[PDB]
């Protein structure tokens, strides 16, 4: 789900995917705006993020 | 969003990328801006190539000087196109078919994109008819065909623009059908007189102009083109006119190719020229010609670089030509106006079946003795003609004659000499050159010939200079 | 599950947050030099 969702919007998978900026702000991102949710499981949550 | 944003910036070429799913096709029209104070401006960006991770090469058509990576880009979903119908007749256009007399002019005109795929195979016949001009050298020896493509080759100021000119004089103004005139990568000066002359002889209502020039990014000098064509083949195809098109300078044309694409990361071809430099000629000349019952009589003038006819450009050109006019340094060394080479140009209605055999004949004994002529020079450069043979001096005699007398005092040379221009009946051409071959002239004193019309000036001047016909 | 909302206001606030220009010259050789940075060039 998560993949079709990020496929769904490409802009955001593209601002993900620049390695220049730094990766906590990034795992931060993604953890208040997709990844940290009440219906993710935590396994995922935290495999996604690293 | 569905728009892009420029990442590298090399010269009028642009990288592009868009979101995944949002990729222009190829050829389609983006549009950037510049924000600089006196550099502000909208660039138009054509797609050329998919470079993958959905980036898109582009060329621009305006300086991207003061262009900055990461702006937003917009895709206008289709190509270039320029406006179309009799409006454009009388007004003068860019690439990109803004009006520049009258801006604003024929934004609500119909809009035909400027890439479209040449006539079917089916749709093309063969013309074989002689467009007869006046110039004794056109008419005898290249004779230009009606509804074909003629090409003016030559090295730098040779003659090509004055000889357009002249069969703009000729052609173009006692024509009932459209004419349009592509200005490429030439003398914005030039433009400007074609413009201010065409509307003093009323000419002007009837043709639509269109320049790019020299100072002017290399796309917009390889869009030009295709501009002005799509113009006229909205002409040719929807209002079923006789249409004049007018090429200056097709060269550049391919030489502003060479220059995007040596930008767009290409391996150089020979001589530094584009790998797909035939190729692109081919599209844009094939969409250059008659279809069946639709006439375009196309006159295109060819710069051959550094005097090297050798040269890939000009070479891939001679293909895609009706009638070649090949315009010499050595001859307008001599002062012979116009500087045709009688030897290197030719047409392909020079045949006994088509021009008659009174024609055909006069031709080839011409043909015939300028080419003894030429193989003699050798000689001649060190020993003159004193040493020739008795029929090897008269058939010299001869020759310097003939080629004097293919010269011409042209209409549009009146503005360099002074002296007005004269035109020569098709019959007296072939009846003069007929009396020439047998030697009804050799007594009169070779300058007789030079930059004259018919027999009748030849008498006027021998007479002049002391001789009698 | 999807917020589908949320997600432009965390890339909005992700990029004002991450919101002279200096470059640094990477190599240089023969009349061309080479300068990293400087995005608003
Ligand atoms: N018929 C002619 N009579 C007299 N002078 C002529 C004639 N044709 C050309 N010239 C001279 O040659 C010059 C070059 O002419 P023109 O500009 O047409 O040449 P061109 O081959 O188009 O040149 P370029 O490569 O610079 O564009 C003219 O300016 C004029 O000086
Ligand atoms: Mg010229």
């Amino acid at each position: 789900r998560f993949g079709r969702v990020l496929d769904a919007e490409p802009r955001l998978s593209a601002l993900l995917s620049d390695y220049t900026t730094p990766a906590e702000g990034r795992v931060a991102l993604l953890d208040k705006a997709l990844t940290g949710r009440p219906g993710v499981n935590q396994t995922a949550a935290a495999l996604l993020s690293q | 969003k569905t728009a892009g944003r420029v990442v590298r910036i090399t010269g009028p070429v642009v990288d592009v990328e868009f979101p995944r799913g949002s990729v222009p096709e190829l050829f389609n029209a983006l549009h950037a801006e510049i924000t600089f104070g006196a550099l502000a401006k909208t660039l138009t960006l054509e797609v050329a190539q998919h470079l993958g991770d959905s980036l898109v090469r582009c060329i621009s058509m305006q300086p991207t000087d003061g262009l900055v990576r990461g702006v937003e880009v917009t895709d206008t979903g289709a190509s270039i196109s320029v406006p179309v119908g009799d409006g454009v007749k009388g007004h003068v256009f860019n690439a990109l078919g803004d009006c520049l007399d009258d801006p604003g002019y024929g934004k609500d005109f119909e809009h035909w994109s400027i890439h479209r795929k040449p006539p079917a195979f089916s749709d093309l016949e063969p013309r074989t008819e002689m467009l007869e001009t006046g110039l004794k050298v056109v008419d005898l020896l290249t004779p230009y065909v009606r509804g074909g493509k003629i090409a003016l080759f030559g090295g730098a100021g040779v003659g090509k623009t004055v000889l357009i000119q002249e069969m703009i004089n000729r052609i173009a103004r006692n024509f009932g059908g459209t004419s349009v005139f592509a200005g490429v990568g030439e003398r914005t000066r030039e433009g400007n007189d074609l413009w201010v002359e065409l509307a003093d002889a009323n000419v002007l209502k009837d043709t639509a102009l269109v320049f790019g020039q020299m100072d002017e990014p290399p796309g917009t000098r390889m869009r030009v083109a295709l501009s002005a064509l799509t113009m006229a083949e909205f002409f040719r195809d929807e209002q079923g006119q006789d249409v004049l098109l007018f090429i200056d300078n097709i060269f550049r044309f391919t030489q502003a190719g060479s220059e995007v694409s040596t930008l767009l990361g290409r391996m150089p071809s020979a001589v530094g020229y584009q790998p797909t430099l035939a190729d692109e000629m081919g599209e844009l000349q094939e969409r250059i010609t008659s279809t069946r019952g639709r006439s375009i009589t196309s006159m295109q003038a060819v710069y051959v670089p550094a005097d090297d006819y050798t040269d890939p450009a000009p070479a891939t050109t001679f293909a895609h030509l009706d009638a070649t006019t090949e315009l010499s340094r050595a001859v307008f060394s001599k002062g012979i106006f116009p500087a045709v080479d009688p030897l290197a140009s030719s047409s392909t209605i020079l045949d006994p079946a088509i021009v008659g055999d009174e024609h055909y004949r006069v031709a080839q004994e011409v043909i015939r003795i300028l080419q003894r002529y030429k193989d003699l020079q050798d000689i001649i450069a060190i020993l003159g003609i004193d040493e020739l043979s008795e029929e090897d001096k008269q058939l010299v005699n001869r020759a310097r004659r003939i080629e004097r007398f293919l010269s011409q005092n042209m209409m549009a040379a009146e503005q360099f000499t002074g002296q007005p221009g004269s035109t020569v009946p098709l019959k007296e051409t072939i009846e003069a050159f007929d009396k020439l071959t047998k030697g009804e002239f050799d007594h009169l004193p070779e300058q007789a010939f030079f930059l004259i019309g018919g027999l009748d000036d030849l008498a006027k001047k021998a007479e002049s200079l002391g001789a009698k016909l | 599950t999807i917020s589908a909302a949320d997600i432009e206001g965390a890339i909005e606030d992700y990029v004002s947050s991450f919101s002279e220009e200096i470059g640094t010259v990477i190599d240089a050789g023969d009349g061309i030099a080479h300068v990293e940075g400087l995005p608003s060039v």
